[PDB]
């Protein structure tokens, strides 16, 4: 990807994306830190799409 | 009662051996809800050839059924001999939602003799009987299937042309192999066509009179016969039961080709059918003239959604259980047999839960020695206990005292008595029991209006009850009394201020009134301070009658909390036998009362220490502090999205497992969402899953082959071929 | 938006439903069942729109 | 009745002899303790129990009732209760046809009517017919009749 598409993409602060690993960045298995959406898509019963 | 003709000519029964081992046989039969097998048809409408969705009683299409199979007993030579039959009698099921069964579907064709297979004699289609009640236990000898009061009794009676019902009571008989008699084995009826269902003379008693021999009928409140013709064709016959009566439905009055079924009939019956069996029976024939006899079906009826597709005939030609498969989830949701081709979102994955584990505890027993003793206050002067941090049983003080009125708002009184509280509290008083038409939380009474009043920002019971005998360290008011007014005169002599009793508070008025009213109608007054502004304190009661046993009444609050929560019901702990700590993957939990579910892991600590629980910005929880010095924390469950393929040109579909990836699949699944995957299975039966870009799927090969277009993409550069063109 | 909802009583005596059965008697536990599913259609009505 | 007499409890006592669980009337229905109760209560506060079996889940089936004094009338209550089907509404009223008109041919305008207790008005056409008969009323998708 440019360069440029880089800087606009770390100037955004849109939260780390699903799909992989998906579900098991919800789980134990992954930093205690995590507070994206994305883990409450399966609490919630959200699915995103590709 | 009803002319059920002569008793049994004797009290004496044919033998009867059980000869089950002979009858272990395996021909399952599925409903094809595709060719509207089962079906019972809707009442009193009907449609053209539009379909609609329904809801009804119906059988599970991969519903196998329970088989049974009617056959020739012994006989050797030319001659009957003892009654060889399964041990169908002590099959007895619960009765559970009414049943359908499959009646001479194998007709024209071969089979077995079975008790002497030795034969291989053709088939031919033959009627059940039937036995349905209220109750069941064991004979005198042990056995099963004895039933209790007044029974339904269904059966045949000779040829397949006569059908009869009767309501009665069974008395079982005294005589050899009889169920009263120490000889008795095992209860069966049986029909000789030697003499029975002759071709001039159809034995229309043949059944009832063998089934007279082994029981007596007493009390016969109904008795029903239908006329029936002779068509090996496949019939279909049900039992419902309503608060109607017992309903008969059958496919051969209207259906006889489509197999729908109709209500044939309907019985006077009230009485609930808790238990349901089949009656066993065996031909007399003659062991050179054996005739093999058609499978038998079973199917269980349950109130279930289908998608009906009806005929301009009228007739239910197709139907989808919806609930079968998340395939005939998608047709209902579209109401059609033919969805269009493309990628759809199915419901998800309930991720397996498992064994609780608690953090409940912990205290000592709670002390309610101040009940035990003395007399209890009068309505305005009640004494209150806190209980915290203790253990309790409730049914103890049940004991005590005989209850004689218990109502709780806000909360069922078996869950209050089961939860672990913050607090608990117990207000308690004298009251006559000639005043309960005044009491209730919600009571409009001059009890509620001056003398007590619950908040109801906390769930709340009540308990009217007065004193045993043997309980006399309790003792009685000189006379219950009330305060029936609670004012205050304004200063200028003109007006007056009333006073209700605030919730949770004692009234005002209390300062004044003596500790107990010395005669009816009595007031009282004292002047208000001038910091009051001046005017009198006004106040006025009521008294009743003291009574042979102390009367009282309870009032029951209870408060909610987290990390405050020590007031339990007594508890044991032992062989959970872990706690905190221990995975699982989703596991049930309580902690200190507070249910959820969720996964726990040993992370690090956040403050505040002590508080115990931890909350999000939309207060779920997010943690734990424990008592093994180790800050926990919980991630709830993680459920497994799921998306079905589908391509109609083809008739094919595959599946999509969301982001989970193929280390959490399975062959099968306890996670769980519906009852069968077994459709994918039709191929993938024999293939590994593969994991994609996207995450894990079943069926869809790697062909890394290049499409520009599949109308079927996945996202991302995934994308799935149909298979090629007819 | 969905989310929050979850958590939003609507004016059932607990936004969680095993919370709700497990405290009352069934005739009028779903009494309040039934003021949170109502609830929780129309929120999702409004989030389609 | 000697006296008029009810039940006053039906429950189920625990095996363990301590926990003990009600059995309330189910609408429409018989309470199961009725099994056990004798069919008039001889005294007020009598009881009864049965052991039960583990076939029954084992436990004590408990029962007790209260009478009331007989009066020199008979005192009696009723409860009624009305069903509607569909095809089977044949429970009716006498009919006060007579003195009136032939019916129910008019063709005509779209008319009030009443078939076996189904009421609607609407205009009717002699067509053919469509599936399936003894079903009597025909519906559409919508619950609108359709003939």
């Amino acid at each position: 990807r440019s360069a440029i598409e880089d800087l606009l993409f770390d100037k955004v602060t849109i939260a780390d994306p699903g799909y992989m690993q998906g579900y098991d960045d919800c789980m134990q298995q992954g930093p205690a830190s995590a507070r994206d959406l994305i883990c409450a898509q399966y609490v919630a019963g959200y699915k995103v799409l590709p | 009662y009803v002319d059920v003709g002569p008793d049994s000519v004797k009290s004496a029964c044919i033998e009867v051996d059980i000869q089950q081992t002979f009858f272990d046989k395996t021909w399952p039969r599925p409903i094809d809800v595709s060719k509207a097998d089962g079906i019972i048809y809707p009442q009193g409408r009907t449609y053209s050839n539009i379909t609609i969705t329904y809801q009804g009683l119906f059988p599970y299409q991969g519903d196998h059924g329970d088989m049974y199979v009617y056959s020739a007993g012994h006989a050797t030579g030319t001659t009957p001999q003892k009654l060889f039959v399964a041990n169908y009698s002590q099959d007895v099921k619960q009765f559970a939602n009414g049943f359908v069964v499959r009646i001479g579907a194998a007709a024209n064709s071969t089979g077995t003799v079975i008790i002497s297979p030795s034969t291989s004699a053709t088939i031919r289609k033959i009627y059940p009987a039937f036995m349905l009640g209220s109750s069941v236990g064991n004979f005198s000898d042990g056995k099963m299937g004895r039933f209790f009061n007044h029974t339904l009794v269904l059966l045949p009676d000779g040829c397949g042309t006569l059908l009869r019902a009767f309501y009665c009571i069974l008395e079982p008989r005294s005589g050899n192999h009889c169920p009263a008699g120490n000889s008795y084995t095992s209860f069966a009826t049986y029909h000789t066509p030697a003499t029975d269902c002759s071709d001039g003379n159809y034995n229309r008693n043949a059944s009832l009179n063998s089934f007279k021999e082994y029981f007596n009928l007493r009390n016969c409140t109904f008795m029903y016969t239908y006329n029936i013709t002779e068509d090996e064709i496949l019939e279909w016959f049900g039992i419902t039961q309503t608060a109607q009566g017992v309903h008969l439905f059958s496919s051969r009055y209207v259906d006889l080709y489509g197999g729908n079924m109709f209500q044939f009939a309907t019985l006077p019956v009230y009485d609930t059918i808790k238990y349901y069996s089949i009656i066993p029976h065996s031909i007399r024939s003659i062991q050179s003239d054996r005739k093999a006899w058609a499978a038998f079906y079973v199917y269980k009826l349950q109130p279930l959604t289908f998608l009906l597709d009806f005929s301009v005939d009228g007739y239910i030609r197709r139907a989808i259980d919806c609930g079968f498969n998340d395939l005939s989830q998608l047709h209902c949701s579209y109401e059609s047999f033919d969805v269009e081709s493309g990628v759809y979102s199915v419901s998800s994955f309930e991720a397996k839960p498992s064994g609780s584990v608690v953090e409940q505890a912990e205290g000592v027993e709670c002390d309610f020695s101040p009940l035990l003793s003395g007399t209890p206050p009068q309505v305005y002067n009640f004494k209150r206990l806190v209980f915290t941090n203790c253990n309790y049983n409730l049914t103890k003080l049940l004991s005590l005292f005989s209850v004689n009125d218990f109502t709780c708002s806000q909360i069922s009184p078996a869950a209050i008595a089961s939860n672990c509280y913050s607090s608990l509290i117990l207000d308690y008083f004298s009251y006559p029991l000639s005043m309960k038409s005044d009491l209730s939380v919600s009571s409009a009474g001059p009890i509620s209006q001056f003398n007590y009043k619950q908040s109801f920002s906390n769930p709340t019971c009540l308990i009217l009850a007065t004193v045993p005998h043997n309980l006399t360290t309790i003792t009685k008011p000189l006379k219950y009394s009330y305060i029936n007014k609670c004012s205050r005169f304004l200063s200028d002599d003109r007006t007056e201020v009333p006073q209700l009793v605030n919730a949770n508070q004692y009234s005002p008025c209390v300062s004044i009134v003596p500790s107990t009213v010395w005669e009816d109608g009595d007031y009282y007054r004292k002047q208000l301070s001038p910091l009051e502004g001046g005017g009198w304190l006004v106040a006025s009661g009521s008294t009743v009658a003291m009574t042979e046993q102390l009367q009282m009444g309870f009032g029951i609050t209870v408060q909610y909390g987290t990390d405050t929560n020590s007031v339990c019901p007594k508890l044991e702990f032992a062989n959970d036998t872990k706690i905190a700590s221990q995975l699982g993957n989703c596991v049930e939990y309580s902690l200190y009362g507070v249910s959820g579910r969720g996964v726990f892991q040993n992370c690090t600590a956040v403050g505040v220490r002590q508080q115990r629980f931890v909350y999000d910005a939309y207060q779920n929880l997010v943690g734990y502090y424990s008592d093994d010095g180790n800050y926990y924390c919980l991630r709830a469950c993680v459920s497994v999205p799921v998306s079905v393929i589908y391509d109609k040109e083809t008739k094919t579909h595959a599946t999509l497992f969301g982001s989970v990836a193929c280390e959490h699949i399975s062959s099968t699944m306890s996670q769980y969402s519906r009852s069968t995957r077994s459709m994918l299975k039709r191929r993938d039966s024999t293939y590994g899953p593969l994991q994609t870009p996207v995450g894990c799927v079943l069926g869809l090969v790697n062909s890394s082959l290049f499409v520009e277009d599949c109308k079927l993409p996945l996202g991302q550069s995934l994308c799935a071929l149909p298979d090629t063109p007819s | 938006k969905l989310a929050s909802e979850l958590s939003n009583t609507f004016g059932a005596i607990s936004a969680s439903i095993g919370d709700i059965i497990q405290r009352l008697d069934p005739p009028e536990q779903d009494a309040q069942i039934d003021r949170l599913i109502n609830g929780r259609l129309t929120t999702l009505n409004a989030f389609v729109a």
